[PDB]
């Protein structure tokens, strides 16, 4: 019987309109907070009492180390192995053609809303 | 690895009393000649004489090269031993006499211990302080150290384009900088030892190497830059000026105990190939107080000297130079000795031989030169191997000797002469 | 259509035609008859391939034209590539930029290979975009299966500046050097992975090591601007450093062959040098060829077999090649015809066989092509007997030419 996906024709990328630059940052930020996030897959109270804690003296906010001297290393994000490549659209890194395939099908451009 | 014609010779094979054994460190037979070589080898170890000369004489194949190599083995690696062919003196860049003198100087060695240190690591910082000095931080797997560096060295750093994160090997005494790469984390591994490496290099040099290093200048950045570009032939050093001055500085360091002289050997093969002007230079040269011991080898008897076109002399060497030389005669082997040599060569070369195969191969060695019996072993073993056998059965030697002829048999074939 | 290499005297020799018991097929791989000598060549060829024994010497002797250079080329072709086979004539060592002894040792050391196995990683793709911010930039590369961005750091962007201001080029980047090489305008773009780890097995002669390390930019091995390497120093420590590469995993040595054709042209200085040059671990096998009988050695007045001094003939094994019968002559002529484009009548083969068995083999082999052309003139398609007779009249051989000196000319 039929190929049975032309009915849903999800992506149909004649009008793809890549997401880039600041959008990448958004994704990065999102991922960071998700790795910093909690059980559900009080934080507002934490942010409130943290914004009470703002000052120039030695405190929570001023105890951040900062950027590292040893430069950032590439990793694949699909299997986590060292990654010679970058995805042209979103900037996330990968190490094979197969990994680019999976990434294009599940993580490239799809979760930027 | 890689067996060679003499690689079974492990020494002269004398005992503690001097007298030669029938078979020893690779060598078998040549009782009297090995005894004579054993006497001169202690002349070499004495480090006392200069320019003493020996002629290993005899027919081709009678072990004379083997005895010279046995001397070289008997001494070890701590004293020089320079192989030359008399044919090598006919240089096209350099006058024969100067090839000969250079080889006389290759054969005198000089041991010298330098306790020396090099600083290596990933450079963490550089700060020059008109520059009074440069502070440089170096990192290895055993920590970090802050170095103060002579400001002249600060030129080298900029010439090598070193900057923080590079791995470098700044040498303490020279001040020489070599940029080994970029550090692994950004390429070469972070050095895994201490940042201040210190070691006593006890490696040795020779007088000729010194002469050559003093023949031509280095660096300069002026007109000299173009001297770094032209074709670089060898040229004669100056007898009564440069190489004598080298003698002076070497004596200065010997007096200080920094260096120790190790007089070696110059071994000249096929000495009959030297020109008569070479022979006469040579017998003006090995009377010098600085010369090595020189071992000559010649495999032809009474015949005409080179470059005279009619003067005939024993061993192809003028009577003048045959005086002031001690002659060691080597002689032809008996069938028993040739059998032993064939056996030693076989077991050196990795070959198994059946007793009847060995006996007939030795008999071949009686109809024909020993060296030919020794030739046949490997191809005969290769046939045996290709017939699936481990040993050389007689079926293989007594048939491989039909594929390959020897000099005499092939000469008899050539006697059809058309 | 026509490449550099064309039909030469030994083109038909595709190998040394032996069964793997080292037994010669009476006609195989272009080689005919000559059984004893060819199987002896087989033994020394397997001894070459074993490699464990250094500095062995074989002399292959016989009349002119009795297959001895053909046997040498058969060994070369049977040995195949990636094992050095340095072929020179005895006349090659007589030189003006270096001495004959030095040229001979250089020939010895072109003939030992060092096999060194190295892993790099190579990028290969079509350029999609490139950037410059006067400096840093970025590069996007495309294989038909993927595209990626790279950051153009200082050395990489400097390297890419060498032949810039174009895009859509399909190029390779060596991540070691930054060496860019471009195949052309997107010739098709590449398949598979963009960046791959890759292995190269370099085989480099000892002469090449020695030359590269003789001098700053000493790699003029391309034009022989070296004039005698510094032996015992820049040549003793290369031997030591190769012995250090070995027995550690860095490299393995591949001992090849040195073929000295017409060794009777060497002189006793050169022969005396061979005596000792054959006796070191780094000595290859050398095989050498000679027509001459018992003749005067060059450089002296001494008569000797093969024109080679006897103390060197002690040092080598002497193969003898033998002259050909009618059958072997006919078969060689057939194989030459099959290597060239010609076809002949069987009567033409018979006539040419007797012609070559009368005068000399090589003359008949030469007549093949001439008769082919003569038949082409009359727009034939197979060489006939009268073509051979015509060509036999047009082109003389040495014997009939000498006979025709019943008239007189200069001396
Ligand atoms: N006394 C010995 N014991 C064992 N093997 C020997 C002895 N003398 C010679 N040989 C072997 O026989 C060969 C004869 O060659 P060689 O001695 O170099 O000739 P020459 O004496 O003319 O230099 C040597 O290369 C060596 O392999
Ligand atoms: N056994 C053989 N098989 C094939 N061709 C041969 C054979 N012997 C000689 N030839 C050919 O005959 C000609 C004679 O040359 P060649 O035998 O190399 O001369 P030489 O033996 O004097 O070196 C060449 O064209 C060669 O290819």
């Amino acid at each position: 019987m039929v190929e049975k996906k032309t009915s849903v024709r999800s992506q149909d990328p004649g009008q793809r309109r890549v997401l880039d630059r600041a959008a990448r940052q958004r994704r990065i930020n999102r991922q960071l907070e998700a790795l910093e996030n909690d059980n559900f897959q009080n934080f507002q109270a934490l942010l409130e009492e943290q914004n009470l804690s703002v000052a120039e003296g030695p405190n929570y906010l001023t105890a951040c180390a900062g950027p590292p001297s040893r430069p950032q290393r590439p990793f694949c994000a699909v299997c986590g192995f060292p990654s010679p490549y970058t995805c042209v659209s979103c900037g996330a890194r990968y190490c094979t053609v197969r990994c680019l395939g999976t990434h294009q099908e599940t993580r490239c451009l799809k979760w930027t809303v | 690895q890689r067996i060679a014609s003499h690689s079974h010779v492990k020494g002269l094979g004398l005992d503690e009393s001097g007298l030669a054994k029938q078979a020893a460190s690779g060598l078998v037979g040549q009782e009297n000649a090995r005894e004579a070589c054993g006497v001169i080898v202690e002349l070499i170890k004495s480090k006392k004489m200069a320019g003493r000369a020996v002629l290993l004489a005899g027919p081709p194949g009678t072990g004379k090269t083997a005895l010279a190599l046995a001397i070289a083995q008997e001494l070890g690696s701590k004293v020089p031993f320079c192989p030359m062919v008399g044919s090598e003196v006919y240089s096209t860049e350099i006058k024969k006499t100067e090839v000969l003198m250079e080889n006389f100087r290759r054969a005198i060695g000089l041991r010298i211990k330098e306790t020396k240190e090099v600083y290596e690591g990933e450079v963490t910082e550089l700060t020059p302080c008109t520059i009074s000095h440069v502070i440089i931080g170096l990192k290895t797997a055993k920590g970090t150290k802050q170095l103060k560096l002579d400001p002249s060295i600060f030129e080298s750093l900029q010439k090598e384009r070193v900057e923080a994160g590079d791995v470098i090997y700044i040498e303490a005494n020279s001040g020489a900088v070599k940029r080994q790469g970029r550090c692994d984390t950004y390429y070469v591994p972070l050095p895994k030892g201490d940042v201040h490496k210190k070691k006593e290099i006890i490696q040795d040099v020779t007088l000729h190497d010194l002469d050559v290093a003093n023949a031509r200048p280095q660096g300069g950045q002026d007109i000299l830059s173009m001297m770094g570009q032209l074709m670089k032939p060898k040229k004669t050093e100056i007898t009564d000026k440069l190489r004598g001055e080298i003698n002076k500085v070497v004596n200065k360091y010997i007096d200080q105990g920094i260096a120790e002289l190790v007089p070696g050997v110059l071994f000249v093969d096929e000495v009959h190939m030297l020109d008569i002007e070479c022979f006469t230079y040579l017998h003006r040269a090995l009377e010098s107080s600085i010369a090595p011991i020189v071992i000559f080898a010649s495999n032809r008897g009474n015949c005409v000297i080179r470059g005279t076109e009619d003067i005939t002399s024993p061993h192809g060497i003028p009577l003048d130079l045959l005086d002031r030389v001690m002659i060691i005669r080597t002689m032809l082997y008996t069938p028993q000795e040739m059998k032993q040599i064939i056996k030693i060569r076989a077991q050196t070369e990795g070959i198994n031989i059946s007793e009847e195969a060995l006996n007939h191969l030795g008999e071949i060695g009686t109809k024909t030169t020993l060296r030919y019996s020794v030739q046949l072993l490997t191809p005969a073993n290769l046939l045996a191997k290709i017939n699936g056998k481990d040993s050389i059965e007689k079926e293989h030697v007594e048939e491989i000797s039909e594929l390959f002829y020897d000099a005499k048999s092939s000469a008899k074939i050539l006697a059809d002469q058309q | 259509v026509t490449r550099i290499e064309r039909i030469g005297a030994h083109s038909h020799i595709r190998g040394l035609g032996l069964d793997d018991a080292l037994e010669p097929r009476q006609a195989s791989q272009g080689m005919v008859g000559q059984l004893a000598a060819r199987r002896a060549a087989g033994v020394v060829l397997e001894m070459i391939r074993e490699g464990k024994i250094a500095g062995r010497a074989v002399l292959i002797a016989g009349q002119p034209g009795t297959g001895k250079t053909a046997i040498a080329m058969g060994m070369a072709q049977a040995l195949g590539p990636d094992t050095p086979f340095t072929a020179i004539a005895g006349s090659e060592i007589f030189s003006l930029e270096m001495s004959k002894t030095e040229a001979l040792t250089q020939a010895f050391r072109r003939s030992i290979g060092v096999r060194i196995k190295e892993e790099t990683e190579i990028i290969e793709g079509e350029v999609v975009e490139i950037q410059i911010d006067r400096k840093v930039g970025k590069l996007t590369l495309k294989t038909t299966e993927m595209e990626t961005i790279y950051d153009l750091g200082t050395k990489m962007i400097e390297s890419l500046t060498k032949d810039k201001v174009q895009a859509g080029d399909v190029i390779t980047i060596d991540k070691a050097t930054g060496k860019i090489s471009k195949l052309g305008r997107s010739v098709q773009c590449p398949d598979g992975e963009l960046q791959k780890r890759k292995e190269v097995v370099h085989t480099v002669s000892l002469h090449e090591i020695d030359v590269i390390n003789s001098r700053t930019q000493g790699f003029l091995a391309l034009f022989s601007g070296d004039t005698g390497e510094i032996k015992s120093e820049v040549r003793e420590q290369i031997n030591a450093k190769v012995a250090e590469w070995r027995e550690e995993g860095k490299a393995e040595i591949i001992p090849g062959v040195l073929f000295i054709d017409e060794v009777h042209m060497l002189d006793i200085e050169s022969f005396s040098f061979l005596n000792r040059a054959l006796e070191s671990d780094m000595a290859p096998v050398l095989i050498m060829a000679t027509n001459r009988g018992i003749t005067r050695i060059r450089g002296t007045s001494y008569q000797s077999p093969h024109g080679i001094p006897i103390d060197l003939l002690d040092r080598l094994l002497i193969v003898s090649t033998t002259p050909y019968s009618e059958k072997d002559t006919k078969q060689i002529l057939r194989i030459r015809c099959e290597e060239e484009d010609v076809e002949m009548s069987e009567d033409a083969y018979t006539v040419l066989t007797r012609i070559g068995l009368e005068t000399s083999l090589r003359y008949a082999i030469q007549l093949i092509t001439a008769a082919s052309l003569v038949c082409r003139k009359r727009k034939g398609t197979e060489v006939q007997v009268d073509d051979i007779k015509r060509v036999y009249s047009l082109f003389l051989d040495e014997s009939r030419s000498t006979q025709y000196m019943k008239e007189y000319q200069d001396a």
